C-alpha cells in the first residue's frame, strides 16, 4: 500500500470522536439549564 | 482491507457515548421534575400549618 490513505483517514476518525464529545456535552448542558430554571420557577411560584 | 475494520471502530464508540449522554439528559430531567414537584408539596404542607394555627389563635382571642 501507501500510508497516505490511512494517514489522512486517521484525521477523520479523530473528527468522528470529536463531534461525539460535542453533542454529548451540549445536550447535558440544556437539561441542567432546564432544571435550574424549573426549580427557580418553583421558588417564584412558592413565594407568590 | 485494514480500513474497513477501522470505520466500524468509531461507529461503535460514538453511539455508546450519545446513549450515555441521553441517559444523563433523561435522568436530570426526571430528578428535577420530581424536585420541582416536592418543592410545591412542601409548599402545600406549610400553608395548612399556618392556617390551622392562625384560626385557632383568632378563635381563642374572640
Amino acid at each position: 500500500g501507501l500510508i497516505k490513505s490511512l494517514a489522512e483517514k486517521e484525521k477523520q476518525l479523530l473528527e468522528r470522536l470529536e463531534a461525539a464529545k460535542k453533542e454529548a456535552e451540549e445536550r447535558v448542558k440544556r437539561a441542567e439549564a432546564e432544571a435550574k430554571a424549573l426549580l427557580e420557577e418553583a421558588e417564584a411560584k412558592a413565594k407568590a | 482491507k485494514l480500513e474497513a475494520i477501522l470505520s466500524q471502530e468509531v461507529e461503535a464508540e460514538i453511539q455508546a457515548l450519545l446513549q450515555e449522554a441521553e441517559a444523563k439528559a433523561e435522568a436530570v430531567k426526571r430528578e428535577a421534575e420530581e424536585k420541582a414537584k416536592a418543592l410545591l408539596q412542601a409548599r402545600e404542607r406549610a400553608l395548612e400549618a399556618q392556617y390551622r394555627a392562625a384560626l385557632r389563635r383568632a378563635e381563642s382571642a374572640g
